[PDB]
């Protein structure tokens, strides 16, 4: 079997285990908890064996297996540079997202483990299905997990939390299904290396257009649509929160490298305009909202749309710098957005039961550790040099102001916007005056699996700010495929 | 004699002082490179070089005074 | 670094109102600031004189309307920096004390009897740590300027001819700055500084009725009031940018 | 030498920040002073170095971010312009930081403010020394941060807490 | 799969990145009826 | 046109003076005699002035 | 108040007022325009 | 004065052997 | 909804419960809380909004004028512009470059 | 779930967190509700939607030099 | 008269000692082992980016002209 | 007076007055590391600088006794005749 | 010229970089079209970063005077700067220009 199959399997091999060890042994849940840490670690160290051998200027999909037997519906597992990293980010953070919630589950520890173990097999394979449908099968089969993880481990207001997330990405991805219809009818697959060869009539594009950005414009999310958001990343366990920001708010940046910008570049190009005006009042009013939210948790999600905004005027810049850094930033949200939901739902929701950022203040008197990376992992969502954000960020702004000036003018206003949350959260519960009078008793501080969990968090983000060159060798000849243009000495060659 | 705008180039003289006087200039900046520039050891080629810059400002002014009641002083800056 | 030490002296006060005497209290400290406000004015000789007197006669120097307008704007700017500098040094050494005996109770008149081994505190010099810079600081306050002078002002000078400083032939005023400029602008800004600075000094321990006379007119409490709340800047900062923001914020976040 | 420079003031933050335990607040102001003081000396040996002979210094040591036309490294050059800063910037550094062992003597935390110290001078040579803006602007953006943790530094006074947000915001 | 280029001009047009062969000659002459100004880049070499 | 209180700014402004009685005057008296009298605030507003300029004489006296 | 910052004191202001009387001595007839630098 | 003393760390060590 | 008043407007040495923020344990909140703590912006009292923007046009009104009569009575320029050999057009950049003064109208 | 440290929760400030919370539910269609939603999500998006459109591809910078034009059209 | 240095790493009070919960073993012989393992390996990575290939042919046009000199 | 403070915190940077007994042998350490250090940065800095303009040979330059780019010029200089 | 690396014959493009003439249903030949323009497009912006090198290198030899001692270097950085960006092969591939 190939090894993009191995990646699959691992994860589904940890569910048999856990549901088969009671009847070997009444078996402890600390034994329940290994074989899931175990089984993705494993994983990692696949996904850093493929990387290592994996061809950094191939125009060809790697690891592929020869299927050479047709069914209406198959599986086909490839990698390119396009989604190598997004594989890699999702295999660093399952590991991290079943220690950070290692004490907290204490109720239905096996049920918890299976929908994680199973979630990541699902995540991982969305970015290695070579077609446009299973693309879809994947990018959707992820719901009914998360709808039992939010309400089985979720918080007070989960039952509605659920059912927003549930409801809104049911909704939003069926527009998305009637547009890929229409493509596999017209050309007969949706396997990539078929469909990237056939070139669409511009009013088939401006109506995949439509369809496919309103499936997108739901799971980025967009400002008047990020309700399911603001309740799902809030009342979600600690771990189904890590998931749901760093790996699936990434599935709808990745999926228009797939569906958008090489199957319907005309109609990508006419329609900028409506998508940087959407995606600049996404980064006004998300900034504005998120400075006045009283729920830490609920601070930590609203920040991350104002970030998604930034990354999806980069995929529509039709740059090769906004491109690169679309992707740079979603790496980046990845680790950055992890840290502060550790903080907020793992650290603080652990010693208060509160997350009102009424009842914190000078919490670095008494828990200096935690300040001290709650520092670090809030000048990042700031976009703070020496940090992977502010790469992206930059990158990102760069090829939205060379696409459309002026909404990269207002786009760039999150340099100041960011900023503004981002300190007046961490004055306000770090600093901004001695430890709160609210606390009856002192709260120790982070514990060698807090301290751990976010030391390796950090290290990420701040490693790959000084040399994003790990990741930037990978995408420059994948990325050069998904332009669209002519130079007017260079094309057309004799 | 005057420097060649070659030997201006070549003793790496600043742009804006690449005029008539720069032949005092080329000495002034050689002993300043040797004397590091102590403002007490240099007197007699910052003087050269400051009387001649003030012949031709004296030039420069008196053009002016034909140049002013040309146009009846009027404004001219 | 001499205002942090007049601090530690007085018990962390930072009020000027609640300084007075402390020359005798603090004479190292008092000089070097003395070294330090007569190069902040620009007093002729002083590190000071050669950077900021040459701004000024090059604004002049460039004979245009933008550079005449800023000499006369910057030569103001200058008579309220000397202003200022004399309030600095009169209220915090040379004026009366206007602080508590604390500060001013020695050891040599005896205000106690059972307590006379502690409790004087009377503003001291602090220790080595502390003056070593001030002494340095105050050397380069004095000879830096004019030992130095020649790297930066020159007149054909080629510290910078690596392009790091590019001027270009046509913005070049240095020439007539040296020569064009009459001695009248080039002297004026001493002038000013020497009649401003007896002028203020006689208005603060000669004669202290008049300033209490305008602050206490209608016309001078505004004036007063308005400089001291900073042109206001902070007001409508906070009323009309800041809190509008906060506002849309909640607009958003509730309606 | 010149990339000597730069790191001598980066290596006395970590250790008075990250390792104040182990030195205590002595070894924190003296690790943290004769780093600085060192730093001060090899400056102004640069400055007859580059400046009154007229040999710029470039170095480069790997890139920082790598694109089409876009190539920016962590290199730094050193001409009359940079030389000339370094000196104020490194003298009086040094000084300040002989000057707080006694000010700041009686306060609680001094291996964390002799940290915050060492990373201001560290991020201003960053700023004057870089090749290209971006470089520069990381020391523009880490003065910026280090001014936040100084201005702060006493974290309980509500009134120290709305100045850093203007000093950073602003 | 592949259409004239005429074809795709008409629905996106020239610009925006797309500078097909010949758009700088028709910018000159866009440029000049509008805006009246003849196009003539400097040199930036002092030789030649 | 007089208000309640009897309070007059002109009246106020010319008591801005040093009273001849003062209930406090003798609680005030410290801090305008002794080193506070008006010779010794200004003894040494100029410190190193007395001696440079006997010293600069001598330098100055140079052509015997 | 101790004898070192008083020598101090007056050691750095004897500094200056001899330094300034030193460089007016010299340099003041060039600055007030009696003379000119040559 | 005290004689609590303070080891270097295994904090002092993973960062010495990693560089 | 209790009355929206910024709580540095209350007295800093009642009893508070919590002396820093100014509150007390019980005491209803208005629903703008975050907005109206100690560690909020601040509110400057010392005139009214439209007192200021009178002040600040008095100050406008005096610099614009002292602008107004410099350039009624301001000097011409007293040397003429200094010519360069060539106008060092090599020098500075060549042909598509823009160079110094060379024997031009004035 | 875990057990907490003990915290002194003030009424007050529950009862304002639970106020936020369920606070949709009493949202109402007002003149004012109406004329702050239609200025957010129409006249803003529309105006900023309407100058982006008007100034697509009007400019370019790259390897521009004097005697050329920054616009494009 | 500075006092002793003090606190509980990991909240573990001077009396006792740390208690392994259980994530240790596989985060760090695991996890972080497969880092370092992975740093190791990628130095001998054979550099496959588009650059190290589009440099060494951009030398070779260059070359052909005076901008770039060539070793023959 | 110094403040009341807890003494179950743990601060990497010491806390509120924490001088080791053992702070001077740290100190030696931490400054042996930090020469050893020093001295790699230095090593990179005498190989990878570089000029375009050479100093004279009286003229003061004490770059001239580590830098190779100058050493490698010097050496080839002191070859004549 | 320098010689040609062993690493440079791998990767060395085939084809001509163009569309005209290859049929797509061939996979293979079409492929490689697209690899031979990234890689003719990429040598272009390689080429300017390299004139780039020794433009800053005359910059830091000629100080003062590079005004009038690096213009070839500007006119090629200058020229390649108008003419080589990235673009892709997909509006190339999806149209034909007939060049008459
Ligand atoms: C750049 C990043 C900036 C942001 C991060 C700032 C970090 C601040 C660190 C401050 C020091 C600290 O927290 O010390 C506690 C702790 C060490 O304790 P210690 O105070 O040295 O005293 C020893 C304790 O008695 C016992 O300490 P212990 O119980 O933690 O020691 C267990 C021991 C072994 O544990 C095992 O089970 C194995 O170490 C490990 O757990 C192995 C390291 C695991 C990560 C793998 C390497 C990553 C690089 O810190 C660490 O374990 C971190 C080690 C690596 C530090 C890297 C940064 C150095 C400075 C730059
Ligand atoms: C490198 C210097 C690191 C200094 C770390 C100091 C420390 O440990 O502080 C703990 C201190 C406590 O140390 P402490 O010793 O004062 O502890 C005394 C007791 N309490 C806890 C009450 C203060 O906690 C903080 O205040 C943390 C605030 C954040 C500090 C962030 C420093 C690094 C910033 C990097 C900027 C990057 C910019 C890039 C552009
Ligand atoms: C340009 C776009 C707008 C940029 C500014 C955006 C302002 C958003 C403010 C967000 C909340 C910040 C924290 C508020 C809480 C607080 O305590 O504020 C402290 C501070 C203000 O403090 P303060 O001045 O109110 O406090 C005074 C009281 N003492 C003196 C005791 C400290 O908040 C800010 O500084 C906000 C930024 C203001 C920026 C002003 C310049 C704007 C220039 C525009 C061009
Ligand atoms: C405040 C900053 C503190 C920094 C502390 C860490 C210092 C690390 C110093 C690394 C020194 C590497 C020296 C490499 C010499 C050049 C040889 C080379 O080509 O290596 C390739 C890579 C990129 O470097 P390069 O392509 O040459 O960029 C041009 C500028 N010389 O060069 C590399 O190998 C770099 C790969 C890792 C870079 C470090 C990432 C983690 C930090
Ligand atoms: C552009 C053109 C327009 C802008 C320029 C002009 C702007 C208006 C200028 C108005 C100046 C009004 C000066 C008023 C002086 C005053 O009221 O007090 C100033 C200062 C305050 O110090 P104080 O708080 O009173 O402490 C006790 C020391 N007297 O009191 C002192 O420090 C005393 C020293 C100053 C006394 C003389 C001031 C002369 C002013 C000329
Ligand atoms: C498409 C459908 C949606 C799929 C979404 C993914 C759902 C995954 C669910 C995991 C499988 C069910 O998980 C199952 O939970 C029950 C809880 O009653 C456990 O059953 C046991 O739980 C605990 C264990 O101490 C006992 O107290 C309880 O008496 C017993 O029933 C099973 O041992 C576990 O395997
Ligand atoms: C683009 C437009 C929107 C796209 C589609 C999104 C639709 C989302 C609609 C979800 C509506 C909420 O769905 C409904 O929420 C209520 C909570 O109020 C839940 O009700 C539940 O929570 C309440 C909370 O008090 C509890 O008493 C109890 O747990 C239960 O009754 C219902 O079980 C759920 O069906
Ligand atoms: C909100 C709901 C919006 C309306 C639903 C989407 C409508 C999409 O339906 C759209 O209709 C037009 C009308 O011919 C068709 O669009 C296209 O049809 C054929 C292509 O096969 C062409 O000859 C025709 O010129 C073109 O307009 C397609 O059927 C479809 O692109
Ligand atoms: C960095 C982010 C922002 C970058 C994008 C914004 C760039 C803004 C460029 C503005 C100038 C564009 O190009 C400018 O257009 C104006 C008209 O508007 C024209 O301006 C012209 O006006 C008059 C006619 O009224 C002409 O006689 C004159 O020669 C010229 O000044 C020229 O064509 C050009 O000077």
């Amino acid at each position: 079997m190939s090894l993009l199959y191995v990646l699959l399997i691992i994860p589904i091999i940890g569910i048999f285990l856990i549901s088969t060890i009671d009847s070997f042994y009444f078996f402890n849940v600390s034994y329940y908890k290994k074989i899931a840490l175990i089984t993705t670690i494993l994983n990692l160290i696949v996904s850093l064996i493929i990387y290592i051998l994996f061809d950094f200027s191939n125009n060809q999909f790697q690891f592929i297996q020869e299927n050479l037997d047709l069914s209406f519906y198959d599986i086909y597992l490839g990698v390119d540079g396009v989604s190598i990293y997004f594989v890699l980010l999702t295999t660093i953070i399952m590991p991290i997202a079943l220690v950070s919630n290692w004490n907290s589950i204490t109720n239905n520890i096996k049920s918890y483990l299976i929908i994680m173990l199973l979630l990541e097999t699902l995540l991982l394979a969305v970015f290695l299905v070579l077609d446009v449908l299973l693309f879809y099968i994947f990018f959707e089969s992820i719901l009914p997990p998360l709808f039992i993880l939010i309400g089985l481990f979720g918080s007070s207001n989960k039952v509605r939390a659920s059912f927003y997330i549930f409801l809104y990405t049911l909704l939003g991805s069926l527009f998305l299904l009637l547009s890929i219809l229409t493509m596999s009818s017209i050309v007969g697959t949706t396997y990539f290396d078929v469909l990237l060869k056939s070139s669409f009539e511009y009013t088939t594009q401006l109506f995949l257009f439509f369809g496919i950005f309103i499936a997108f414009a739901v799971k980025t999310p967009v400002w008047g649509l990020n309700s399911w958001l603001l309740r799902a990343h809030v009342e979600s366990p600690l771990g189904g929160s890590i998931v749901l920001a760093a790996i699936v708010l990434k599935l709808s940046l990745y999926g228009v490298f797939r569906l958008i910008l090489p199957i319907l570049p005309q109609a990508s190009l006419n329609l900028t305009y409506i998508v940087y005006a959407i995606g600049a009042i996404t980064v006004l009013y998300a900034s504005f909202s998120t400075l006045r939210t009283v729920d830490v948790k609920e601070l930590i999600a609203y920040s991350s749309v104002a970030h998604a905004a930034i990354y999806l005027m980069g995929v529509f810049s039709n740059t090769i710098q906004g491109l690169e850094g679309a992707i740079l930033l979603g790496l980046a949200h990845g680790f950055v957005s992890s840290g502060l939901f550790i903080c907020a739902g793992g650290i603080l929701y652990d010693r208060t039961g509160t997350r009102l950022i009424y009842f914190f203040r000078g919490l670095t008197q008494i828990m200096p550790l935690f300040s001290l990376f709650f520092f670090i992992l809030c000048l990042g969502n700031a976009g703070t040099p020496l940090t992977l954000n502010f790469v992206g960020e930059f990158m990102s702004l760069y090829g939205t102001l060379e696409r459309l000036p002026i909404a990269g003018m207002l786009a760039s206003t999150s340099i100041i916007f960011s900023a503004a949350y981002s300190i007046y959260m961490y004055n306000r519960i770090a600093f901004g005056g001695s430890v709160s009078l609210y606390f009856i008793d002192c709260f120790r501080d982070l514990t060698k699996r807090e301290f751990f969990i976010l030391f390796t968090l950090v290290s990420f983000t701040v490693i790959l700010g000084i040399y994003p060159s790990f990741v930037l060798d990978g995408l420059h000849y994948n990325i050069s495929s998904v332009v669209y243009g002519i130079e007017p000495n260079a094309s057309y060659l004799t | 004699r005057r420097a060649t705008r070659e030997e201006m180039r070549d003793a790496k003289v600043p742009l804006a002082y690449r005029d008539s006087c720069a032949h005092l200039l080329i000495p002034l900046n050689r002993c300043r490179y040797e004397t590091y520039y102590l403002p007490w050891k240099c007197e007699d080629e910052r003087h050269s070089y400051e009387k001649c810059q003030y012949l031709e400002f004296k030039k420069r002014v008196q053009k002016m005074e034909e140049l002013r009641e040309a146009k009846g002083g009027a404004r001219s800056n | 670094l001499g205002a942090g030490s007049v601090i530690h002296a007085v018990a962390d006060n930072q009020d000027f109102r609640k300084f007075g005497g402390l020359i005798s209290y603090l004479p190292l400290t008092y000089s070097v600031m003395l070294i330090a406000s007569l190069s902040l004015v620009a007093f002729p000789f002083m590190t000071g004189f050669y950077s900021k007197d040459f701004i000024l006669e090059s604004a002049y120097g460039q004979f245009s309307f933008s550079g005449v307008a800023v000499y006369i704007i910057a030569t103001i700017g200058a008579i309220f920096t000397t202003l200022y500098s004399v309030k600095v040094l009169y209220l915090t050494f040379l004026s009366n004390p206007n602080g508590p005996r604390t500060y001013y109770r020695l050891a040599i008149d005896n205000f106690f009897s059972a307590q006379a081994i502690k409790s004087y505190k009377p503003a001291h010099e602090g220790d080595f740590f502390l003056t070593l810079p001030l002494v340095i600081l105050a050397l380069f306050s004095i000879f830096f300027g004019f030992i130095t002078k020649d790297i930066f002002i020159g007149l054909g000078s080629n510290f910078f001819v690596d392009n790091s400083l590019f001027i270009h032939p046509i913005h070049e005023i240095m020439i007539d700055t040296e020569f064009a400029v009459p001695v009248l602008f080039k002297l004026l800004p001493f002038i000013f500084t020497i009649s401003f600075s007896v002028i203020a000094l006689t208005l603060s321990e000669l004669l202290s009725e008049l300033v209490i006379y305008f602050k206490f007119s209608r016309f001078g409490y505004n004036i007063f009031g308005f400089f001291n709340q900073r042109f206001l800047i902070e007001f409508f900062y906070n009323k009309y940018i800041t809190n509008l923001i906060l506002n849309l914020g909640g607009q958003i976040t509730k309606i | 030498m010149y990339l000597s420079i730069i790191i001598l003031p980066l290596l006395g933050s970590v250790v008075s920040g990250f390792f104040g335990r182990k030195v205590g607040v002595s070894g924190a102001q003296l690790i943290t002073c004769s780093s600085v003081i060192i730093t001060t000396i090899l400056s102004i040996i640069a400055f007859f170095e580059v400046g009154f002979n007229n040999i710029p210094v470039t170095i480069n040591i790997f890139r920082w971010i790598d694109s089409e036309w876009f190539i920016i490294n962590w290199g730094f050059q050193y001409d009359s312009l940079t030389v000339s800063m370094l000196i104020p910037v490194l003298i009086i550094s040094s000084l300040v930081h002989i000057y707080s062992i006694s000010y700041m003597s009686s306060d609680p935390h001094n291996q964390r403010f002799f940290s915050y110290l060492s990373l201001f001078t560290f991020m201003m040579i960053i700023l004057v020394t870089a090749n290209n803006y971006l470089l520069m602007f990381v020391g523009w953006e880490g003065v910026g941060v280090c001014s936040y943790l100084l201005v702060s530094f006493w974290f309980t006074r509500i009134a120290a807490n709305q100045s850093s947000i203007s000093a950073f915001l602003t | 799969r592949r259409r004239p280029i005429e074809e795709t001009l008409a629905e996106i047009g020239e610009g925006r990145g797309i500078k097909p062969p010949g758009y700088y000659e028709r910018r000159a002459q866009r440029l000049k009826e509008k805006y009246g100004v003849d196009i003539n880049p400097v040199c930036a070499d002092p030789d030649q | 046109k007089p208000n309640i209180t009897g309070f007059d700014m002109r009246e106020f402004l010319r008591h801005t003076k040093t009273p001849t009685y003062d209930p406090w005057e003798r609680h005030e008296a410290w801090r305008y005699t002794g080193r506070f009298s008006r010779f010794n605030r200004f003894k040494g507003a100029l410190p190193g002035f007395g001696i440079a300029t006997v010293a600069f004489t001598a330098y100055c006296v140079f052509e015997h | 108040v101790s004898r070192v910052h008083r020598f101090l004191a007056t050691g750095l202001g004897a500094s200056m007022w001899f330094w300034i009387f030193y460089r007016a001595k010299k340099d003041g007839p060039v600055l007030l325009g009696w003379k000119h630098p040559w | 004065g005290h004689n609590v003393e303070e080891p270097l760390g295994a904090a002092f060590y993973i960062a010495v052997g990693g560089i | 909804n209790p009355p929206r008043i910024k709580r540095q407007f209350r007295d800093p040495h009642a009893d508070w419960w919590d002396k820093q923020e100014r509150r007390n344990f019980g005491e209803p909140v208005h629903e703008d809380h975050d907005i109206l703590g100690m560690f909020s912006p601040y509110e400057y009292t010392w005139i009214t909004p439209g007192k200021g923007l009178f002040q600040i046009g008095l100050f406008i009104a005096s610099f614009l004028g002292l602008c107004y009569v410099v350039k009624l009575t301001y000097p011409d320029r007293v040397s003429y512009p200094r010519e360069f050999e060539g106008g060092l057009e090599r020098e500075l950049g060549g042909a598509g470059a823009v160079r110094a003064f060379l024997c031009l109208d004035d | 779930g875990l057990q907490h440290y003990k915290i002194a929760m003030d009424p007050a400030l529950v009862r304002l967190g639970s106020m936020i919370s369920n606070r949709y539910k009493y949202f109402r269609w007002t003149k004012r509700t109406a004329l702050v939603s239609f200025m957010y999500v129409v006249v803003v998006p529309s105006t900023i939607g309407y100058l982006a459109y008007k100034t697509d591809g009007l400019w370019d910078l790259r390897a521009k030099r004097r005697g050329d034009l920054i616009s494009e059209r | 008269q500075y006092d002793p240095p003090t606190g509980w790493l990991w909240g573990v009070r001077p009396g006792e000692k740390y208690q392994n919960e259980g994530w240790e073993g596989p985060f760090f012989y695991g996890f972080w082992g497969s880092l370092i393992v992975f740093a190791i390996a990628y130095a001998y990575k054979p550099d496959t980016s588009i650059q190290t290939w589009a440099l060494e042919e951009a030398r070779r046009r260059l070359e052909a002209e005076g901008i770039l000199e060539d070793p023959n | 007076p110094k403040i009341p403070y807890p003494k179950h915190v743990w601060s990497p940077a010491g806390g509120w007055y924490a001088q080791p007994a053992n702070w001077k042998q740290n100190t030696a350490i931490f400054g042996l590391v930090i020469f050893g250090i020093t001295a790699m940065v230095w090593k990179y800095s005498a190989e990878h600088e570089v000029r375009h303009k050479m100093p004279e040979p009286d003229r003061f330059y004490p770059s001239r006794y580590w830098v190779k780019q100058i050493k490698d010029y010097e050496r080839a200089q002191k070859e004549k005749q | 010229p320098t010689p040609e690396s062993e690493a440079f014959l791998a990767k060395k493009p085939q084809v001509p970089p163009t569309f005209d003439g290859v049929d797509y249903e061939d996979n293979k030949r079409l492929k490689q079209a697209q690899d031979a323009i990234i890689r003719e497009q990429w040598v272009q912006v390689m080429m300017g970063r390299l004139v780039r090198e020794e433009l800053s290198k005359c910059y830091y030899r000629e100080g003062v005077n590079h005004l009038e001692k690096c213009g070839k270097l500007r006119e090629r950085y200058l020229q390649l700067l108008a003419n080589a960006k990235v673009k892709g092969y997909l509006f190339e591939q999806q149209n034909y220009w007939s060049k008459e």
